[PDB]
Order: C-alpha cells, then sequence, then structure tokens
C-alpha cells in the first residue's frame, strides 16, 4: 500500500504488465492442438509430415487446417531411454502412430529373427499401455498398402503370423492385420483407437485427422461440465 | 548504440503553445520510464514529468501541473510533451531521460540531448552548502549533500543520486542508491552517507572530473535536485 | 360475497383443503431440498480443488436453490392458518421478492448451463468453451443483477391488507388489471422452454449425425440430457396453464362475479408446489448424478 | 576389435580406482559430526531466529 | 575371442580387490557413533511465500547466490525470474524451444542458462545496454537431452546429457573443451563442489562418478543403489555428497572412505525422489519426491524430522539459499513454495 517507496511502486507495475503478458501468451498457446508422432524411422512418418504440411533433438511441424493450428512432434532422433523424457508429452490431444503394412516379411537389420513388424507391435504394446497415456487417444496410420497387395500374393500374410487360417484377399489381410494391432490396449473404456489406410491419399489424411481431434476435443468438452 | 534524439522548441510568444518530441533508437523503447528534466540557463536542474511503462502511471511537477501533458507513442518510439499558456520562467534546457525500475536496476542512466526553448519577455529540500570547490589534478577531493528529510527507507535502501554535468555536455550519472557505481563510471568515485548527510568522495582526480554535480533524492514523487556544486581547476 | 378491492377489484378466497395438501408436501421438499443443497454446497466450497467456467454457473444454481428452500418455512404457517400472515408487514414484500427473485434465477441457471453445454457439443473449437474463471464471475453477476432488477418492485407494496379479520400476503391473486409479475411469469418459462429445447435437440442430432453414439458414456450424458427437458416441462407447465385458464376466465366472465373462480384458484395453488419441487429435483440430476463429483 | 580399446581402457580406469588410497570410517564419521557441531549455530533451518531478522517474516 | 575374455576376468580380480580393501577400512558405522548425539528435533517449517504464474509443470529452479533472486524453468516455454522477497517478478524470457529440463543462474548473477530436449544449452545475458534479455550463446555439441547444468564462472559451464556424457565448455568461443566418457547410462544430475575442482554425476545405470575438472578423468566410482539416480548435491564441507534414486531410498558417500556411510529409507515409502539437497550446517537432509511433498531427514542419524506438504502434484526441483534462510520447492502443479 502506502508502505512502498516509489521505486518499489515501479516494480510492482512491472510485475503486473509482466503478468499480463504471460496470461495473453497462456490463452494464445491453449488456443492450439498438440500432437505427438511415433513409428519406426522407415513406417512412414515422413510421408504423413509431408502430407501434413502441404538437425538433432525434437522436430516440430505446424500446419493450419479450418482455421485450427496443429503442431506435430517428432521424437525419432532421442536415441536415449524413452521413460526418462515420455513423461514430458503427458497431456497432448493425441498420438499420432506410423506402421508399414509392407513390413510383414521383412526383418531388422540387428536381429535377422526380430522382424520388423513384430518390433512395431512392441513399441505401439508399450506405448498404448503406458502410466503416462491411459487416457489420450491414438490415430494409427497403415501406410504401404499398394506394396502389401502387391506383396500379399507372392509372399502368404501367414509368415508373420503363424496362426493365420484366411485367404490372400487383400482387405482380409488388412482387417486382420487392424484387429491384430487394434487389441493391444487393454483400457477400452478411456482410449479409443482410430485406424485409417493411406497410401497417396490427398488431404484424406489431414481431414481424418481432423475429425479424429474433434471427437477427442468433444469428449474432453463433456469432462468440463460433468455429464461424462 | 543507445541514442535519445529531441526535437522542437525555439521562440514561443508568451501565452503561446508548443510541442516537444523525442525520438529513441538503439534499446527497447517500451520497457523504460520517461522522465523530462528542466535546465535555466544559469541554474540547476528540475524534473517537469514522468510516464510509466505502459502509460499507467504519469506524474507532474507542482508548478507545471495542468499546463503541460506528457504522451509517448510506442511503436514509433517517440516522446512527447505538449505545453499550453508559455510564461517567461519556462525559457530552459529540456533533456529527455530513460528510467528502469526493477531489484537491482540502475534509473536515470541515460540522458538524451535537450532543445533550447525561449519565450520573449511538503518537499524535500535537498542543500548543497559549497557552490565552488578548487581543486588540483591528483587530490582527492570530497562533495557533501544534506536533505530535510531522510532519505533512509523500511526496506533498507538510500535513495540518493550522484550526477555530473561537463561544460556543454548532458549530465551523466555516477552513484545511485547511495553507493553503487554506474557501468561506465572509473573506480575512483566512491559514494556513502547515512539518511541525512551525504558525500562523493573523488580520489586521483583527473582533469575529466571538472563539472557541476548534483544530489537527488527518489524517495517522493516530487524528485528535488540540489544546487550544483562546479569544480575548477 | 367473494369480491375484495386491494387496490382494484380482486376476487379473494380463503379454502379448507390447502391446510390439508400444502404442509405435507412442502415440508417433504423443504426437508430434502435443504439436505440436497447444503450438501452439495459444502462439497463444492470445500471438496473440489478447481473451478471451471461451467462449476461456477452450477453453484450460482445450487445457492440459488438453497436461498429459495431456506425463505420457505415461514408460507408453511401462511398455509396451516388458511391465509394468515402474523409475521409482520416487512417480513411478507420482503420474502415475495426473495421468492420472485430466486424462482427466476434458478430458471436462468437452467438456460445457461443448457446453452454452455450446446456451445460446448455442437461448436467444439469455439472462445466460450476456453474462458478464465474471471469472465464467468462477472456473467453470474451481471445475471444476477438482471433478476434482482427484474423482481425489485416487489418490496413496495401495499401488504398485510385486512380482508374478513385476517391480512393477505399473496401477489398472485385472481385481479383484473395485467399486473407484470404475471407476465414475468409467463415470460419465464417461454422463452427458456424454447432454449432449451433447441439446445437439447440440437446436442443430440450433432451427437448422433458424428456417431459417438455407440460409447456408453455418450447414451449416458444422452438421457441426462433428456431427463433436464423433461423435469422442467413437468414442474413449469400445470402452474401455465391454470394461469392461462384463469386469464380466459378473466377475460370471457368478467370480475363482476366472484365464486367461479373457486376451483382454478385452488389448482393453481396446489400445483404452484411444483415450482418448488422442481428445486428439490434438480441438485441430484446436475450434482450428483455425474461421473465426476 | 572394435570393444578392445574400450575393454582395454575400462581395465585401466579400473586400475587407476584401485590404487586410491582409502581411510577408516570412524575418521570420516568423526569429521562429518565436526562439522556438523561447529557450524551449529549458523544454520537458521535447526535454529530458527526471531522474526525480527527473518527475511520472509 | 580370447584376450576380451582374460581382460574380463582381471577386472573382476580389480573389482574384487576393490570390494576387499573397502571391507577393511569399515572398521564402523556412521550410525554406530551417532547414537550418541542429542537428536534434532521436530522441523516445522511453514509456507511463507507462494509464486505464480507459471502455466504448466516447473521442472527446475536455481537460488541466485544473493539469496533473493531465483530462476525457474517450466513446459510453458518461459524462464521466470524471481525477487523472493516481494513474489516480484524481475523478468520473463521466453524460450525457443519449450520443452525445457534444467536451468542454471550464474554466480556473478550476469548470466542464466537453461536446456532441454533440443540438445542445446542457451546462455542468456541480463544485464545488457538495453532493456531486453537477448541470447548470448549457443551450445551444440550433445547428441542426447541436457538433463543439468552448472555455471563454473562466467566463462566456463558443465552440463550433462543423455548421450552418456558430460562436457565442460568455454562460452566465449562455443567450444567443448573436455569430455567425460565413463558412463554406461543417461545422466540425470550433477553438482558441484563449493572449491570448483570436482563434480559428481548420478546416471541411469546406478553409478555416481567423482570427475576431475582440469584433468578431465574419472576418479572414484560409487555403486549401491538399485535403480536410476536422479539427484546428487555435496555435503556443504565437500569431502560428502548425498544420492536419490528410484527405489526410493537416499545414499550418503564418502570420498575419502569410497563408500556408503548411510541409507535414508523408509519402509511406507515407495515412490522415487526427484530431487535432494543439504542445509548450511549439513545436518538436515531435504528430499523431494513423487508422493507430492518433501521430507526432511536428521542427515546423522537417518531418523524423519519433519515433512513438507502442500502441493498437489510431484516435487520436481528444490534448494537452499547460501545462508540457510530459505528453502523453495518447485512442483508439477505450477507452483513455488517458499519454506522458513
Ligand atoms: C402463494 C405465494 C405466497 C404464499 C404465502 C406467502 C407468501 C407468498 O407463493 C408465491 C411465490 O413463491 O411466487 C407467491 C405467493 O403469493
Amino acid at each position: 500500500g502506502c508502505t512502498l517507496s516509489a521505486e518499489d511502486k515501479a516494480a510492482v507495475e512491472r510485475s503486473k504488465m509482466i503478468d499480463r503478458n504471460l496470461r495473453e501468451d497462456g490463452e494464445k498457446a491453449a488456443r492450439e492442438v498438440k500432437l505427438l508422432l511415433l513409428g519406426a524411422g522407415e513406417s512412414g512418418k515422413n510421408t504423413i509430415v509431408k502430407q501434413m504440411k502441404i538437425t538433432t533433438g525434437i522436430v516440430e511441424t505446424h500446419f493450419t487446417f479450418k482455421d485450427l493450428h496443429f503442431k506435430m512432434f517428432d521424437v525419432g532422433a532421442q536415441r536415449s531411454e524413452r521413460k526418462k523424457w515420455i513423461h514430458c508429452f503427458e497431456g497432448v490431444t493425441a498420438i499420432i502412430f506410423c506402421v508399414a503394412l509392407s513390413d510383414y516379411d521383412l526383418v531388422l537389420a540387428e536381429d535377422e529373427e526380430m522382424n520388423r513388424m513384430h518390433a512395431s507391435m512392441k513399441l505401439f504394446d508399450s506405448i498404448c499401455n503406458n502410466k503416462w497415456f491411459t487416457d489420450t487417444s491414438i490415430i494409427l496410420f497403415l501406410n504401404k498398402k499398394d506394396l502389401f497387395e502387391e506383396k500379399i500374393k507372392k509372399s502368404p500374410l501367414t509368415i508373420c503370423y503363424p496362426e493365420y487360417a484366411g485367404s490372400n484377399t487383400y482387405e482380409e489381410a488388412a482387417a486382420y492385420i487392424q484387429c491384430q494391432f487394434e487389441d493391444l490396449n487393454k483400457r477400452k473404456d478411456t482410449k479409443e483407437i482410430y485406424t485409417h489406410f493411406t497410401c497417396s491419399t490427398d488431404t484424406k489424411n489431414v481431414q481424418f485427422v481432423f475429425d479424429a481431434v474433434t471427437d477427442v476435443i468433444i469428449k474432453n468438452n463433456l469432462k468440463d461440465c460433468g455429464l461424462f | 548504440m543507445v541514442q535519445l534524439v529531441e526535437s522542437g522548441g525555439g521562440l514561443v510568444q508568451p501565452g503561446g503553445s508548443r510541442k516537444l518530441s523525442c525520438s529513441a533508437s538503439g534499446f527497447a523503447f517500451s520497457s523504460f520510464g520517461m522522465h523530462w528534466v528542466r535546465q535555466a540557463p544559469e541554474k540547476g536542474l528540475e524534473w517537469v514529468a514522468y510516464i510509466s511503462s505502459g502509460s499507467g502511471t504519469i506524474y507532474y511537477a507542482d508548478t507545471v501541473k495542468g499546463r503541460f501533458t506528457i504522451s509517448r507513442d510506442d511503436p514509433k518510439n517517440t516522446l512527447f510533451l505538449q505545453m499550453t499558456s508559455l510564461r517567461s520562467e519556462d525559457t530552459a534546457m529540456y533533456y529527455c531521460v530513460r528510467s528502469i525500475y526493477y531489484y537491482g536496476s540502475s534509473p536515470f542512466d541515460f540522458w538524451g540531448q535537450g532543445t533550447t526553448l525561449t519565450v520573449s519577455s511538503s518537499d524535500i529540500v535537498m542543500t548543497q552548502a559549497t557552490s565552488s570547490v578548487p581543486v588540483t589534478p591528483g587530490e582527492s577531493v570530497s562533495i557533501s549533500c544534506r536533505s530535510s528529510k531522510s532519505l533512509l527507507h523500511s526496506n533498507g535502501n538510500t535513495y540518493l543520486y550522484w550526477f555530473l554535468q561537463r561544460p556543454g555536455q548532458s549530465p551523466q550519472l555516477l552513484i545511485y542508491r547511495m553507493s553503487n557505481l554506474a557501468s561506465g563510471v572509473p573506480d575512483r568515485f566512491s559514494g556513502s552517507g547515512s539518511g541525512t548527510a551525504f558525500t562523493l568522495t573523488i580520489s586521483r582526480l583527473e582533469a575529466e572530473d571538472v563539472g557541476v554535480y548534483y544530489c537527488m533524492q527518489h524517495l517522493e514523487y516530487p524528485l528535488t535536485f540540489g544546487a550544483g556544486t562546479k569544480l575548477e581547476l | 360475497h367473494f369480491l375484495e378491492i386491494d387496490k382494484k377489484n380482486c376476487c379473494v378466497f380463503r379454502d379448507d383443503f390447502i391446510v390439508k395438501v400444502l404442509p405435507p408436501v412442502l415440508g417433504l421438499e423443504f426437508i430434502f431440498g435443504l439436505l440436497g443443497n447444503g450438501l452439495a454446497l459444502w462439497i463444492f466450497c470445500f471438496h473440489l480443488k478447481s473451478w471451471k467456467s461451467s462449476r461456477i454457473f452450477l453453484f450460482n444454481l445450487a445457492v440459488a436453490d438453497f436461498l429459495l428452500i431456506i425463505c420457505l418455512p415461514f408460507l408453511m404457517d401462511n398455509y396451516v392458518r388458511r391465509w394468515d400472515w402474523k409475521f409482520g408487514d416487512i417480513p411478507c414484500r420482503l420474502m415475495l421478492f426473495m421468492l420472485a427473485m430466486n424462482r427466476q434465477g434458478s430458471i436462468i441457471f437452467l438456460t445457461v448451463v443448457a446453452v454452455d453445454r450446446y456451445f460446448r457439443v455442437v461448436h467444439p473449437h469455439h472462445a466460450l468453451n476456453k474462458i478464465s474463471n474471471r469472465t464467468a464471475a462477472i456473467i453470474s453477476c451481471l445475471l444476477w443483477g438482471i433478476t434482482i432488477g427484474l423482481t425489485v418492485h416487489l418490496l413496495k407494496k401495499k401488504m398485510p391488507i385486512q380482508n374478513g379479520g385476517a391480512n393477505l400476503c399473496s401477489s398472485f391473486s385472481i385481479c383484473h388489471t395485467f399486473q407484470w409479475h404475471e407476465a414475468m411469469f409467463l415470460l419465464e418459462f417461454f422463452l427458456p422452454l424454447g432454449i432449451i429445447l433447441f439446445c437439447s435437440a440440437r446436442i443430440i442430432w450433432s451427437l448422433r449425425q458424428r456417431q459417438m453414439d455407440r460409447h456408453a458414456k455418450i447414451k449416458r450424458a444422452i438421457t441426462f440430457i433428456m431427463v433436464v427437458a423433461i423435469v422442467f416441462v413437468i414442474c413449469f407447465l400445470p402452474s401455465v396453464v391454470v394461469r392461462i385458464r384463469i386469464f380466459w376466465l378473466l377475460h370471457t366472465s368478467g370480475t363482476q362475479n366472484c365464486e367461479v373462480y373457486r376451483s382454478v384458484d385452488l389448482a393453481f395453488f396446489i400445483t404452484l408446489s411444483f415450482t418448488y419441487m422442481n428445486s428439490m429435483l434438480d441438485p441430484v440430476v446436475y450434482y450428483f448424478s455425474s461421473p465426476s463429483f | 576389435t572394435a570393444s578392445i580399446a574400450q575393454a582395454r581402457k575400462l581395465v585401466e580406469q579400473l586400475k587407476m580406482e584401485a590404487n586410491i588410497d582409502r581411510i577408516k570410517v570412524s575418521k570420516a564419521a568423526a569429521d562429518l559430526m565436526a562439522y556438523c557441531e561447529a557450524h551449529a549455530k549458523e544454520d537458521p533451518l535447526l535454529t530458527p531466529v526471531p522474526a525480527s531478522e527473518n527475511p520472509f517474516r | 575371442q580370447s584376450e576380451l575374455d582374460q581382460l574380463r576376468q582381471e577386472a573382476e580380480q580389480l573389482k574384487n580387490q576393490i570390494r576387499d580393501a573397502r571391507k577393511a577400512c569399515a572398521d564402523a558405522t556412521l550410525s554406530q557413533i551417532t547414537n550418541n548425539i542429542d537428536p534434532v528435533g521436530r522441523i516445522q517449517m511453514r509456507t511463507r511465500r507462494t509464486l505464480r504464474g507459471h502455466l504448466a509443470k516447473i521442472y527446475a529452479m536455481h537460488w541466485g547466490t544473493d539469496s533473493r533472486l531465483l530462476v525457474s524453468a517450466s513446459q510453458d516455454g518461459k524462464l521466470i525470474i524471481w525477487d523472493s522477497y516481494t513474489t516480484n517478478k524481475v523478468h520473463a524470457i521466453p524460450l525457443r524451444s519449450s520443452w525445457v529440463m534444467t536451468c542454471a543462474y550464474a554466480p556473478s548473477g550476469n548470466y542464466v542458462a537453461c536446456g532441454g530436449l533440443d540438445n542445446i544449452c542457451s546462455i542468456y545475458n541480463l544485464k545488457t545496454r538495453e532493456g531486453n534479455v537477448r541470447v548470448s550463446r549457443e551450445l551444440a555439441g550433445h547428441t542426447g537431452y541436457l538433463s543439468c547444468c552448472r555455471f563454473l564462472d562466467d566463462n566456463q559451464i558443465v552440463t550433462s546429457s543423455g548421450d552418456t556424457t558430460c562436457a565442460l565448455w568455454d562460452i566465449e568461443t562455443g567450444q567443448q573443451t573436455t569430455t567425460f566418457t565413463g558412463h554406461t547410462g543417461d545422466v540425470m544430475s550433477l553438482s558441484l563442489a563449493p572449491d570448483t575442482r570436482l563434480f559428481v554425476s548420478g546416471a541411469c545405470d546406478a553409478s555416481a562418478k567423482l570427475w576431475d575438472v582440469r584433468e578431465g578423468m574419472c576418479r572414484q566410482t560409487f555403486t549401491g543403489h538399485e535403480s536410476d539416480i536422479n539427484a546428487i548435491c555435496f555435503f556443504p564441507n565437500g569431502n560428502a555428497f548425498a544420492t536419490g534414486s528410484d527405489d526410493a531410498t537416499c545414499r550418503l558417500f564418502d570420498l575419502r572412505a569410497d563408500q556408503e556411510l548411510m541409507t535414508y529409507s523408509h519402509d511406507n515409502i515407495i515412490c522415487g525422489i526427484t530431487s535432494v539437497s543439504f542445509s548450511k550446517s549439513g545436518r538436515l537432509l531435504l528430499a523431494g519426491y513423487d508422493d507430492f511433498n518433501c521430507n526432511v531427514w536428521d542427515a546423522l542419524k537417518a531418523d524423519r524430522a519433519g515433512v513438507l506438504a502442500g502441493h498437489d502434484n510431484r516435487v520436481s526441483c528444490l534448494g537452499v539459499t547460501d545462508d540457510g534462510m530459505a528453502v523453495a520447492t518447485g512442483s508439477w502443479d505450477s507452483f513455488l513454495k517458499i519454506w522458513n
């Protein structure tokens, strides 16, 4: 009150101005959508990023669509332990996962016994059933589907899945893959998985992402009222 | 480089009006408070008006209350001073001063190069009894300033400022809050005091220290300057 | 014989069925509403941690309902003694202002909640859906000011006037001058009903068009949205219907002959407890029957 | 022979920490106790100060 | 594959003789001697200030040497300098990368540092002839995220990284003067000795190492923990340090005895330690936990002497002023509290 000198009052006014600027920046940040991009290096993250946007560390990509501002965060460059920094992304709107369909017959360079598809399944299981993402929806992308159609004839799907008992029909194999991936999650009530099939689709990927984000945002809005 | 350039002034008839403006460059204008300081042709400094960062706070001297108005244009980095009903006692050199306020900052650190205005035809009292101290190079000289009211505050700060005005130059800040050296000031200067009696000590006197020394209080809003003490070689 | 002149010609009736029917149901309403509203109140003030833009409106609804409930042990003694007000003169006009203010405030705060849910469901990306707690407070203050301004004229009126050895404390009497209070009674039900119906139909239409119906919590939200409209209509329709009947009788037969309003007056005063029962019913629909509380 | 260099470096490092001298645990315990006793009166946390000289009063 | 097996066996015997020497030099236990001293009373510290303005989780804080100013880093992409006496905000520095994990304040008070998932340590000059804070230097050597950084002086800074390495930097030239490469896991924390000639680092391989700043070599290695070490701090004397890990225990190590001295654990505490610090005299050991509260330990008797409660989320950082007057805690609930 009146017990402050002139310089003290001026410092208080400066602090108030800083507070106003901080609140404005916080509101501007809160008006925007955060997404985490995960997957294998060759699984098709780069083509997804290129479709959305039409050295080491963390790579941010910013794009707009129907007046909504998105920013994707790519953490593929961090080779360190994932559990020490994965808690920093708690609170993202959704997680985008990319899996290459043409990986069912390929194997990793490090281990020939360890095929790429099972490694992708292990990573998906670890990410989905995580203590930090128990309420975060996952957008799943299956990219190399024309190559999948080409390779489903010469190389049967039974190579990756010994217990597969279906025909070599393309949509049947795709349905089997999607069902196998969608069965890793153990919440089934707090988490929903959106699966889409994209090879070179134009603006279909962005529209699908926008629809999934709107569906997540509606259910988040219904949390504030309390009727959800 | 930091630069403050004022423009305007000249010759004004009594009772007329005129606006002075100051253009700033080389620093973040919108983060600083700004002051107008006056200089009579033979007398000392006299505070006029102040505007804070964000224009939230504005203060005026008693003699210019109502007649003068002060405004700032942040996007253009320009400060304004509109004067109305000018009197014969308004003739002076008008300086523009920048000041920033936070813990450990140095207010009144940079002064502009003022412009001459010519017109045709309670408060803390700061006293500098000595008006002339003839000196010789290499000698240690002390300059004393005393205040009617105690400048010590309950927070442990003593709001006393020392300034130096070389011949044909704008005033320069030397000591802020009674003990702290300004960034460019050499270490030969030293400040001390206790509440009411204050002193500035110059050691290993050079030939560039010839000028008028002023003491200022920053405790109460009507900032007041003591009559300067001139050093002659 | 039943004619009276409070300030104009106005029939007034004293009936025996009121003493039999109103005290029990009104006491049950009072106790249940007091319990529920107080419980929700001290859960809100203590157990909650973070306050959002919708819980502020819900808390305003709770305090309005609590204020309406706490001020009706005194009209129990005006019903058990036929029509007899022994509490004075100020405690009549003051509580009439209380009731006519809290009822409208409660209706406004159901409308606000309905509009909020509409904007959060149908327009997910909108500035209204993200507003700080400092704007909800000022909106609440403005709405309270609106309801107080619309109710304030009830504080200056000629209350306890002797008719046959008893004093009357009732702003709902069968007169003919078109008092503004009856217009407010009709207007506080017509427009809010339309707003609620529109904002409810659009929510289910959007939730069905976007195909969230397979989710169980979406179905629970849909049914708890239908419950609000059903409760509002069943609590506020009969009073308006009987008032319209009374107005039609006044326009056709005229006020020259009383004793033709004997049944409609009793029906209106019996059904007017449904508005009070609404304040008892809505705390559990809005507060307790939610996944988070 | 890519990792032979780092294995030999590890062996050399272990040889370096092998020759480092050690003292008794009791001496270190006494040193820590003496340090804690000497500066006991200078710790404002275990010896609360009056509100006259408390900056956060 | 023959010489490698011989070298591994030689290392096994080297570790065996190190263990034997450590057992031989362990004549008594610090708990055995200390039992005769009088215990400290119950510690009743109450909140004195609450600093608000961060809109996301707070990850790091650091006190100034004047014991009045402090800097805090949060995920909202802002670096705030506080005046703890008046709760005034002195500066607000917007970071280029909002994924900050650490922050440091220079002893002279002229510079501040921060870093995180960008693998870059940024230096900000707080005292410019202008009225703003601007970036002075950026260090881009590490190939992993930066977990800790501490100023040696105005021109030297030491950083720890997720690439299992620690480095000493020259700020003027922006170059790596020295590199430390002993660890086999992610380095999570480091502490500077009072004389600033040695420093200790704790990594995810459940080990701590004592480094020589000048020679750039590992002097000693300390074991005993079972999980990743998240925090480390020297005893005020400089001859000991304390580590906190994910196995819900804190331990004290002696440099001269090359072994553990005490263990600070309770059977009903099962969450990991996030931060640890000492009091001015070294008698009190303050540790932040995942269970939303800090525990004050008697560093000489390993008995809990107080509790700091009042945070609604995980306590991520804490520090004690250089004069020992106050303790500050930061939490994931976006609030900073000053205790006394
Ligand atoms: C019947 C009435 C009443 C009854 C007894 C005492 C006061 C008021 O209840 C309403 C009301 O709450 O709106 C108006 C009334 O006249």
